[PDB]
Formats: structure tokens, sequence, C-alpha cells
């Protein structure tokens, strides 16, 4: 069955870098691109990149370039932003994207 | 043995195969399941059939 999870607080402080990340099982991960979002607090969500396990072939958002590395691990079977030199606009929330293998839009 | 001459047809139906070439690709929590079995050319395709 399906799932990721994701830890739901994490306190930082600003200036410092952040290692998020999500687990997924369920299904095979190599066979599936991953995104990242990010919600603003009083505004919608912003997508910020595109990854895959199989290769590592990376894809970022220009607004976000050179503020996230987008990396995973094939093993362990997650995952991996991490935002460089955090500073307090980007305090929200944050979720991994999973399509279904057609991938139209974000089924879990 | 004697032979008799009552000869009996038999048939199979259209037995078919499908899946990757290349690997067989498993459940990822069940290590002991295939998804879809790994069948090419090269396979003895070797079968056993049954009399009554």
């Amino acid at each position: 069955q399906v799932q990721l999870l994701q830890s739901g607080a994490e306190l930082v402080r600003p200036g410092s870098s952040v290692k998020i990340s999500c687990k997924a099982s369920g299904y095979v991960f190599t066979s599936y691109w991953m995104h990242w979002v990010k919600q603003r607090p009083g505004q919608g969500l912003e997508w910020i990149g595109q990854i895959y396990p199989g290769d590592g072939g990376t894809h970022y958002n220009g607004n976000f370039r050179d503020k996230a590395t987008l990396t995973a691990d094939k093993s362990s079977s997650t995952a991996y932003m991490h935002l460089s030199s955090l500073t307090s606009e980007d305090s929200a929330v944050y979720f991994c994207a999973r399509k279904i293998y057609d991938g139209y839009g974000f089924s879990y | 043995v004697s032979r008799t001459s009552i000869y009996y047809y038999a048939g199979s139906s259209r037995l078919l195969a499908v899946g990757n070439p290349y690997f067989s690709i498993k459940s990822p929590n069940n290590n002991k399941k295939v998804l879809v079995p790994k069948v090419s050319g090269l396979q003895y395709r070797v079968f056993r059939v049954r009399l009554p």
C-alpha cells in the first residue's frame, strides 16, 4: 500500500541549512519523477522542481535557482531537498509530490 | 502393446504469454512475488501436458 511519510514540524535558525526528507514505499521508487512544493502562508502553492531517482536528472525553478539542491538516495527510498542560507520569507509548509504513472496531477 | 483403430483428437486453445523481456520486476515490499514475469525468445518453453 502506497504511503508518503513526512515529518510534521521542523525548527531552525535563519541563515543555516536544513535537510528535509520524505519516505517512499508501496511502489517502485525508480519509476516515477518526484516534485516538491511550497505553500506560502496566505498564498497558494509554489512548485519548485522535478527529480528522478533512476538517473539523478534534476530540474529546478528559476526563482529557486541555487536556493535548493535537489538530490536523493535510492537505497533508503527517499528524496531530499536542502535549502541553502534560509531566510524568513520561506517560512512555510512543504510537501513532496507523487503522481500516477501517467502523471497528470498529484494523486498522493 | 497391440493397437486399435480408434482415434481421438485433442487440442488446446491459444496459450499466451506477455511480459518484460529483460528481467522480472518484483513487488517492493513482498520479495517473493513477481509483478511482470520475464519472457523472451530465449527461454526453453517446455510444456507439460496432462492426459485423462
